[PDB]
């Protein structure tokens, strides 16, 4: 779920 | 039967129910748990604005001194969603807290279901009536960013972007359809004037949900520009199209006017007079197209002597002139032309955001159609065939609405290429054009006949063609709903460890009642925020990674340094104090520079910032991405010999070995503030003490039922067992295991050179530290020692314990250590031993009062022998 947050976790 | 002229509503109802099952029932258990979980991050900031607006109804803030401490940030969130949730909360008598979030959670889901209507309208006004029914059904099952940002609990404005943009295009093209072929006296009636007025209101509501919604005006102007220069090409009532646009943009400017002066300058996202000029200026440009057609009508371009081509050419020269002569305000150009930077992101630091990465591309720089499946399902490929066919049909029919829809399609595809988020815009594109595709085949394969042959008709129906029309309906709908059913079963937001830690912060840090009152104040809109904000009481800052700023403000009611507006990040290359330059600080003296400038009193760090998110923080602080792998090294491997090794390069790893897909950090990492804080539990720091830590990662909390977390060997075997088990499937180990592996690598690579060990045990997910002046323990020392060490055992609220060490060099026969912990503190993380202070062969033990820690009292403690 890609949202307004840092990626790849 | 009775479905005569009435099936078209029978499908819409069925489509709405499918939308409800996906949007409300599927993520129900993820939103309504131990608390009401609003998804993501930004829905939590809307929740902040809404409960402030409810308290000061009908008024609303346009500047927030809480976030972006200590400067405050202007609020770009639109008045539509803010006032919608505010009124919805009052109607259901839910003005704050968990009860307000339960009401706000349904707003995004309702918007997702209601999107069936504007999708039907736009498709009917362009194509036919049957296709509009497919598009309504297809928009009820399309997955990706559209479904995820319109799910239960994700109360963000992205669904209302898509709802009002499609509504604007549908109502505009409906107005053109109702106005075309009629003279002006007929279009001036109240019945006819209602169509462009409605189109103008939908455009205004689009901008009132998203400050960058002014982009709908150049898209609509692009409709008229290409319809004019192609007058012999395309067939369109250009004179009535120009008049519809004039009424549409004038009304939209009137709708936007009462919100136009809430920002002290031109802006493309903040509610400023820039958007008012785009809408008003679009009305006069459309009015200029009125003369060019009224002149072409009488034959002005032949009397001057340019030809029928003259009317296109004068459009082109004025398109160049009327922009060129708009140099009367160069700030307008700077912000207008700024849109081309939106779909480009060489920032790199911005790239580390999960929602901005370009579509069609992997994190390795190669083309891929993989996100097209994961975000649209079969609708993407069915959508391309509908787009290519629409282009084919436009070259034959030369219908203007079909042309304008294509322009909308190609513009949204460029935005989709730029950032993967704008898939919420392209979702209605594939749904509309796949509906065009499926409608073509359903007629040519006699399914439209068999449907009416099923009740009340006679047709020549080929069941072979019908069976294939059913078979490709399969291919369009089944794999699309499969991804939508899976993606809607979970909802994002903070985990219990983050929520519990933040609620604890709200109730265990000072001035919680002043922050609660200031949280609901109607802040004045300042002319600038370059200086620190003048707060009405003594405030402090909470520093963390920018991801958690909205959680900090809405749940802990504390002022964060950085926020999901990518504010307060800072960097090291320019010495800009922020989150990145603090957590990547290579010594405590630099972190104190950043912390003092930002008035930081509290630090919140989670295991994400420690492991997989640390790379982003090094990218922001350093600016250059290849300059960021300096914080990283090689990998662990499970070799065929049954042993675990480590290699700097991938070529040093033996054959048939099994490579833990986790890049081990370099030595520079273990010297930075994030490592010293989360992975060393604050050891080695003189101005920071751990005051609270949350529960373990869920996996290790489960592991502890059979693993002794006080047995370094048992933890090690468990972490290595999991890492190989998941490396076998090319999956990284769990976060709690990544921390253990990080600690093991430090003990095998960089520990023996120094002597300070780290316990291999795991730790809590979220950790809170308090910034401390520090009790200064200074004293005399013997003749021949150059180093003094301090020893103390700290125990956390999770019964976990660790060692706090600190070493200083002796100068002028004197040592000086500064200690952050005290032995009479109220915090749930206390020392359980005194400070053991060594000076060669002399040892002494000291206990420190909390008053000496707050005020930084000097304590004299000599460790001297005669000798
Ligand atoms: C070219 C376009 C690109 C759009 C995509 C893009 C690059 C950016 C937009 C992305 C987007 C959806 C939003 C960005 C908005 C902004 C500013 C900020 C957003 C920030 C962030 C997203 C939000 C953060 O907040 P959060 O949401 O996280 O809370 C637009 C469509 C126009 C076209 C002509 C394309 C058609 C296609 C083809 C193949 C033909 C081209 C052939 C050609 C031969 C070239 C033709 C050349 C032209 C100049 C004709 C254009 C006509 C017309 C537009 C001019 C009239 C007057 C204009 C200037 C406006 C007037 C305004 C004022 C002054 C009154
Ligand atoms: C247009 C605005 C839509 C308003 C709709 C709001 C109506 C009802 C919301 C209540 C839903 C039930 C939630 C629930 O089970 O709460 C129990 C514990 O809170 C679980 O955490
Ligand atoms: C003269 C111009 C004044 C414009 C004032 C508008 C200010 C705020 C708009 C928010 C009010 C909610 C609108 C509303 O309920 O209608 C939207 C769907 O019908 C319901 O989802
Ligand atoms: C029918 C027309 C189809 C047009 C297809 C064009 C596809 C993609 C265009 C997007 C280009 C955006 C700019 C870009 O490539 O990178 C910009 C760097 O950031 C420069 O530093
Ligand atoms: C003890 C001698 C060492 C000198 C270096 C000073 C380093 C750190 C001092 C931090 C003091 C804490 C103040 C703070 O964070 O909040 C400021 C608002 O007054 C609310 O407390
Ligand atoms: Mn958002």
């Amino acid at each position: 779920a890609p949202y307004a947050v840092t990626a790849s976790c | 039967s009775w479905f005569k002229k009435y099936w078209h509503l029978s499908v819409l109802v069925i489509a709405a129910l499918i939308s409800v099952k996906l949007r409300i029932l599927n993520p129900w258990n993820s939103v309504f748990t131990w608390t009401v979980r609003l998804g993501g991050n930004d829905p939590w900031y809307y929740y902040r604005l809404i409960e402030n607006t409810i308290h000061n109804f009908p008024h609303r803030i346009w500047f927030d001194p809480f976030t972006y401490y200590p400067y405050g940030s202007y609020t770009h969130f639109g008045p539509f969603l803010v006032y919608l949730g505010s009124i919805a909360g009052i109607i259901f008598s839910a003005t704050s807290g968990e009860s307000l979030r339960a009401v706000l959670a349904f707003i995004p889901a309702i918007g997702g279901v209601l999107a069936i209507l504007p999708v039907y309208l736009l498709t009917r006004e362009v194509f036919d009536k049957r296709a509009a029914v497919i598009a309504a059904f297809l928009i009820a099952i399309v997955p990706g960013q559209f479904l995820q940002r319109s799910i239960l609990g994700f109360n963000d404005h992205h669904i209302w972007e898509a709802f009002w943009q499609v509504s604007a295009l549908g109502t505009f093209l409906l107005a053109y359809n109702r106005w075309k072929g009629h003279d002006l006296s007929h279009n001036l009636t109240a019945r006819q004037m209602a169509y462009p007025v409605i189109a103008g209101i939908t455009i205004g509501l689009y901008v009132l949900s998203w400050g960058a919604g002014f982009i709908i005006a150049p898209i609509i102007l692009a409709f008229m520009f290409f319809a004019f220069v192609l007058a012999g090409f395309v067939n369109a009532d250009r004179k009535n199209l120009s008049l519809v646009a004039v009424v549409t943009f004038a009304v939209s400017a009137l709708i936007y006017l009462p919100f136009a002066f809430n920002y002290p300058g031109f802006s493309t996202i903040f509610y400023s007079p820039f958007q008012l000029l785009v809408l008003l200026g679009s009305a006069v440009i459309a009015a200029a197209f009125y003369q060019i057609e009224k002149w072409n009508d009488v034959g002005f371009f032949e009397r001057v002597g340019l030809g029928r081509k003259g009317m296109p050419l004068a459009v082109i020269v004025l398109t160049a002139l009327i922009m060129g002569l708009f140099f009367v305000i160069s700030p307008d150009f700077a912000r207008n032309l700024l849109s081309v930077v939106r779909v480009v992101q060489p920032k790199g630091g911005a790239l580390t955001i999960a929602e901005v990465y370009p579509f069609f591309f992997t994190h390795n720089g190669e083309f891929t159609l993989t996100n097209a499946v994961l975000h649209f399902g079969a609708l993407f490929f069915f959508g391309m065939a509908g787009i290519l066919y629409s282009a084919y049909r436009f070259l034959k029919r030369r219908s203007f609405p079909e042309m304008a829809l294509l322009i909308w399609a190609i513009a949204m595809f460029i935005a989709l290429w730029g950032q993967n988020r704008f898939a919420y815009y392209f979702a209605a594109v594939s749904a509309v054009y796949s509906a065009l595709a499926l409608s073509v085949v359903f007629d040519k394969l006699h399914l439209y006949r068999a449907l009416e042959n099923a009740i009340g008709a006679r047709n020549k129906l080929s069941y072979f063609r019908v069976a294939f029309a059913l078979l490709i309906a399969l291919a369009a709908i089944y794999p699309t709903y499969i991804l939508a059913d899976a993606q809607s079963s979970y909802a994002g937001g903070p985990n219990k460890q983050w929520y519990d830690a933040l609620t604890w912060m709200r109730e265990n840090t000072p001035d919680g009642e002043k922050y609660d009152e200031y949280y609901l104040q109607l802040y004045p809109t300042p002319q600038s925020n370059k200086e620190p904000f003048s707060y009405p009481f003594e405030t402090y800052g909470v520093i963390s990674w920018w991801d958690y700023g909205h959680w900090i403000e809405a749940v802990a009611h504390r002022m964060p340094i950085a926020n999901p507006f990518q504010a307060g990040i800072g960097n090291k290359y320019n010495n800009v104090p922020g989150a990145s330059s603090f957590f990547t600080a290579e010594n405590e003296s630099y972190a104190e520079f950043v912390a003092e400038k930002l008035n930081v009193k509290y630090v919140v760090s989670d295991i994400e910032m420690e492991t997989c998110k640390y790379y982003a923080m090094a990218v922001w602080a350093e600016g250059d991405l290849p300059l960021a792998e300096k914080y990283y090294g090689g990998y662990f491997y499970y070799s065929p010999t049954g042993t675990f090794g480590y290699a700097n390069s991938q070529w040093d790893i033996p054959l048939n070995s099994i490579i833990i897909p986790l890049r081990i950090p370099s030595e520079l990492y273990y010297s930075t503030m994030e490592a010293k804080l989360h992975l060393f539990d604050g050891s080695g720091l003189s101005h920071y003490r751990m005051i609270y830590e949350s529960d373990y990662p869920a996996e290790w909390k489960s592991y502890s039922s059979q693993v002794n977390l006080n047995n370094e060997s048992q933890v090690l075997q468990t972490a290595l067992y999991e890492a190989v088990m998941r490396a076998r499937y090319g999956v990284s180990p769990t976060m709690g295991t990544q921390e253990v592996l990080y600690k093991y690598a430090y003990t095998q690579l960089y520990e023996k050179k120094m002597g300070i060990p780290v316990k291999i045990a795991p730790s809590g997910y979220v950790k809170i530290f308090e910034r401390v002046k520090g009790a200064v323990v200074t004293g005399k020392v013997s003749a021949n020692v150059t180093e003094v060490s301090v020893n103390a055992t700290i125990k956390t609220n999770q019964n976990r314990t660790f060692e706090y060490w600190q070493t200083v060099e002796v100068k002028n026969g004197t040592y000086t250590v500064v200690l952050p912990y005290s032995h009479n503190s109220d915090y749930p993380v206390k020392p359980i031993t005194p400070y053991h202070i060594k000076a060669g062969n002399v040892v002494k033990e000291i206990t420190i009062y909390e008053s000496q820690v707050q005020n930084g009292e000097i304590i004299q403690l000599d460790l001297e022998l005669a000798l």
